[PDB]
C-alpha cells in the first residue's frame, strides 16, 4: 500500500509545543 | 523538484517593517513555516503554520499567507534581526518537504566601524622548518569590505598573500585574516614586512621585522 | 531537558557510507516525525529525510536511492545510513523534531573528499593590551577547535575563520587580548583539537 502523507504529521508540531516549550 | 522562491537580500531601516516573500505553487494547500538562522547558529523556528508564533518569538516577528505567497513580516526592526530566514513547506503531493533558498536581512543605518589590525612575524618553530608566514587579523570592522595590502619595506608584495573572505561575527561587525607566506631568506632579508588594510578610505598599518 | 545528541560525521571517500546518529531525550520519542536536514558550506539549509513515529520514511529527490532513515524507537534513537555518498553530500547534518524541524540538534559534519585527512601544525604568536595567538596551519578538512587555558580564558579571545590555500588545506588563527602587565605573570597556552586526525595539541604562547 501507498504511505500517507508525510502533511498528515503536521499537527505533531501542535501536541509538541503543548508539553514543551521553544 | 518542488521549489519555493525568496528573494536573497532584503533591507530595512532600524523601526520598520521588513516583508519577505515566499512563493510556491502548493502554498494554497500547505502550511509555511519559517526559520531565522544567524551567523555560526543553528536555525530557530520563528513561525509555524503560516501564522503561529512559539513561546519565546517576539511579537514583532509574524507571519501570514495569501495565494501562493507567505511573508514572514519583522516590524520595528533592530539590528539583531539580521539573519537569514527560510521558508519551508511540503510540496502538492505531500511527499516531500523543501526550504527556500533564504533571505539575508541587512538593517540599515549602522555606524561605519574601522577594524582592529594585529600583524604576527613566522614563529622560530616555523623558521626552523624552512617555513616563514606573517599573519594579519583584522577585526571589529563595518561594513563588510576591506582590501589588504602588503609591503617588503616599501615596495609592494604580489605574491603569496591569501586573504579570506570578511565573515559576519555575532555582533554583526566583520572579521577576516590575510596570510603572507615567505621564505625564511625573504623575511631575514628585509629590514620590515606590513600588512596594510584600506577600509571606508583610511588606512592602518602594522610592521614587523626580524628578530 | 530536549535533548537531541548527534554523531557519526566524518570524512569518507566519495562512494563511501556513513551512519549518522540522533540520541534523543527528553520526550516521547515515538510520538514525533524525525527529520534530518543539512547546510552544506556557506550555503541554504536543505530537507534530507523524515521517518514517522511508526516507521513511515520520506527522502528528498537528491538522496533517494542512496540513504536510508531509520529509528529505534526502545533506544530513542533516530539513523542516517548513507551510502553512494558524493562531493555535493558534504554539510553539516543536523537533526530535529516533528516534520517541521522544531528544535535542531547541533549538527554533526560530514566531509566527502577523496584527499586524506591531514592534522594541523601549530605554531605560536608570540606577543595597556598585548596580543598573542596560535596559528593552526595545514590542516583538512574542517573544522578545528581553539581554546586558550583549558577554556578558562575567554575574554578577548577571537579565533578567526579559515583561510582555504590554493593547496586545498586550511589555516586559521585564534588571537587573544590580554593585560600587557600579565605578559611576565601569567600563562598562555592553546589547545587545538582537530577531530578528523584526532589531532589534540596544547601550545604554549611565550613573549619573544
Amino acid at each position: 500500500p501507498l504511505q500517507p502523507e508525510l502533511d498528515s504529521f503536521k499537527e505533531e508540531l501542535d501536541k509538541y509545543f503543548k508539553n514543551h516549550t521553544s | 523538484s518542488y521549489e519555493l522562491t525568496q528573494p536573497p537580500s532584503v533591507s530595512v531601516s532600524p523601526g520598520q517593517t521588513a516583508r519577505i516573500t515566499c512563493s510556491g505553487d502548493a502554498l494554497p494547500k500547505r502550511y509555511a513555516y519559517w526559520y531565522q538562522q544567524k551567523s555560526g547558529q543553528a536555525p530557530i523556528l520563528v513561525i509555524y503554520e503560516d501564522k503561529k508564533r512559539p513561546s519565546g518569538i517576539p511579537e514583532r516577528l509574524s507571519g501570514s499567507k495569501s495565494g501562493t505567497v507567505a511573508t514572514l513580516t519583522i516590524s520595528g526592526a533592530q539590528v539583531e534581526d539580521e539573519a537569514d530566514y527560510y521558508c519551508y513547506s511540503t510540496d502538492s503531493s505531500g511527499n516531500h518537504a523543501v526550504f527556500g533558498g533564504g533571505t539575508q536581512l541587512t538593517v540599515l543605518g549602522q555606524p561605519k566601524a574601522a577594524p582592529s589590525v594585529t600583524l604576527f612575524p613566522p614563529s622560530s618553530e616555523e623558521l626552523q622548518a624552512n617555513k616563514a608566514t606573517l599573519v594579519c587579523l583584522i577585526s571589529d570592522f563595518y561594513p563588510g569590505a576591506v582590501t589588504v595590502a602588503w609591503k617588503a619595506d616599501s615596495s609592494p608584495v604580489k605574491a603569496g598573500v591569501e586573504t579570506t573572505t570578511p565573515s559576519k561575527q555575532s555582533n554583526n561587525k566583520y572579521a577576516a585574516s590575510s596570510y603572507l607566506s615567505l621564505t625564511p631568506e625573504q623575511w631575514k632579508s628585509h629590514k620590515s614586512y606590513s600588512c596594510q588594510v584600506t577600509h571606508e578610505g583610511s588606512t592602518v598599518e602594522k610592521t614587523v621585522a626580524p628578530t | 531537558e530536549v535533548q537531541l545528541l548527534e554523531s557519526g560525521g566524518g570524512l569518507v571517500q566519495p562512494g563511501g557510507s556513513l551512519r549518522l546518529s540522533c540520541a534523543a531525550s527528553g520526550f516521547t520519542f515515538s510520538s514525533y516525525v524525525m527529520t534530518w536536514a543539512r547546510q552544506a558550506p556557506g550555503k541554504g539549509l536543505e530537507w534530507v529525510s523524515a521517518i514517522s513515529g511508526t516507521g513511515y520514511t520520506y527522502y528528498a529527490d537528491s538522496v533517494k536511492g542512496r540513504f536510508t532513515v531509520s529509528r529505534d524507537n526502545s533506544k530513542n534513537t533516530l539513523f542516517l545510513q548513507m551510502s553512494s555518498l558524493r562531493a555535493e553530500d558534504t554539510a553539516v547534518y543536523y537533526c530535529a523534531i516533528t516534520m517541521a524541524p522544531v528544535v535542531w540538534g547541533q549538527g554533526t559534519t560530514v566531509t566527502v573528499s577523496s584527499a586524506s585527512t591531514k592534522g594541523p601544525s601549530v605554531f605560536p604568536l608570540a606577543p595597556g593590551t598585548a596580543a598573542l595567538g596560535c596559528l593552526v596551519k595545514d590542516y583538512f578538512p574542517e573544522p578545528v577547535t581553539v581554546s586558550w587555558n583549558s577554556g578558562a580564558l575567554t575574554s578577548g579571545v577571537h579565533t578567526f575563520p579559515a583561510v582555504l590555500q590554493s593547496s586545498g588545506l586550511y589555516s586559521l588563527s585564534s588571537v587573544v587580548t590580554v593585560p600587557s602587565s600579565s605578559l611576565g605573570t601569567q600563562t598562555y597556552i592553546c589547545n587545538v583539537n582537530h577531530k578528523p586526525s584526532n589531532t589534540k595539541v596544547d601550545k604554549r604562547v611565550e613573549p619573544k
